């Protein structure tokens, strides 16, 4: 797996 | 309490991942949410959901709460994992033990987070990340909070659990001693975006010096460009299944390689047992390296939960850095 913001 | 320091306990989700609480409204309504510095908005899953995956949430009934402020501007919240939508909403969030009038997003459509929102515990997702990185332009929390002399520093600081051995902290306001050991070590953000330092990569042979580094509570693993990765996964003796991000090897395997990570103030090391996910199910002393492989437009290397969770670490607004300490093995 979980990557978090773009 | 501890004067001017809040603290809201985390518990550690499938020894990967920790979660926290907080909430919106002035009726409390509790949410369980992922501490994400590695984000700057703050979300929660509506009554006005209709996805599946908000079948197992704990919802926000707006009409319950007098403090509720409406807006409707529709939004769209994307991560590298995931995509929530909904709209802007503004409330009494309350973390720790503090409330402010804070403006978040309502999700009412989570399909795009799947199948990740459905098999997790959390309900939203709390941002702790810098303006710049927020939709909406959304002052972070801890900066309102210190914006309206509710503490004393604009800064928060983590020390993850360990399943079966301690919970955690998510400490506001100020550092703690009770939580590390040796001294802190201060690194400037090269930006105030992402808690995003500048430190030079060596694993084995390979370095990558003034690389990005994106301390983030969000993500699971440890992120590692591409390139390096492939060059990493050379003389080990590691297994990567054909198009799959799963690399599995012997958890004794002698050859795997300590992460290296310096600067002029200090040197930050990351081992095998630090980065290696046991897989004994798959197989008797097996396991896999819970290392991705992930570019960004610059080389970037995103220091998740492994590192944090050997690593105290403090996030500092007013000094803009970040601070990094060993954590103390138990409480």
């Amino acid at each position: 797996x979980v990557v978090x913001a773009x | 309490l501890g004067s001017s320091n809040d603290n809201i306990e985390l518990v550690d989700f499938q020894n990967i991942m920790f979660y926290g609480d907080a909430e919106v409204g002035d009726n409390q309504q509790p949410f369980t949410f992922i501490l994400d510095t590695g984000s700057a908005n703050l979300w929660v899953p509506s009554v006005k959901c209709t996805t599946a995956g908000c079948l197992t949430k704990h919802l926000y009934d707006s009409s319950k709460s007098r403090t509720y402020e409406k807006d409707g501007t529709k939004v769209e919240m994307n991560y590298v994992s995931g995509t929530v939508s909904g709209f802007f909403s503004k409330d009494l969030v309350t973390v720790g033990n503090l409330s402010l009038p804070y403006k978040f997003i309502e999700v009412i459509d989570t399909n795009g987070f799947e199948p990740t929102y459905t098999a997790s515990t959390f309900d939203g997702i709390l941002g702790l990340g810098w303006k710049d990185l927020s939709i909406g332009s959304v002052d972070p929390i801890v900066v309102e909070l210190k914006n309206q002399n509710k503490i004393e520093n604009a800064l928060f600081t983590f020390y993850l659990p360990v399943h079966d051995k301690h919970t955690g902290f998510l400490t506001i306001g100020g550092i703690e001693e009770r939580f590390y050991e040796g001294p802190l070590t201060y690194e400037k953000l090269n930006h105030d975006l992402y808690w995003q330092i500048t430190l030079d990569a060596h694993v084995g042979n390979i370095s990558l010096e003034k690389a990005n580094c994106i301390v983030d509570s969000g993500t699971s693993a440890i992120t590692v460009p591409t390139d390096f990765l492939n060059k990493m996964l050379q003389n080990l003796d590691v297994i990567k299944v054909p198009f799959l991000p799963f690399y599995v090897t012997l958890c004794n395997n002698s050859k795997l390689p300590t992460f290296e990570f310096t600067s002029e103030n200090g040197k930050y090391t990351l081992e095998p047992e630090y980065y290696l996910q046991h897989i004994e199910d798959v197989g008797p002393g097996l396991c896999m390296l819970n290392i991705i492989g992930l570019d960004f437009p610059v080389p970037t290397f995103i220091l998740g939960d492994p590192f944090m969770r050997k690593y105290f670490t403090v996030f500092d607004y007013d000094n803009h850095s970040v601070g990094i300490a060993l954590a103390k093995k138990n409480l």
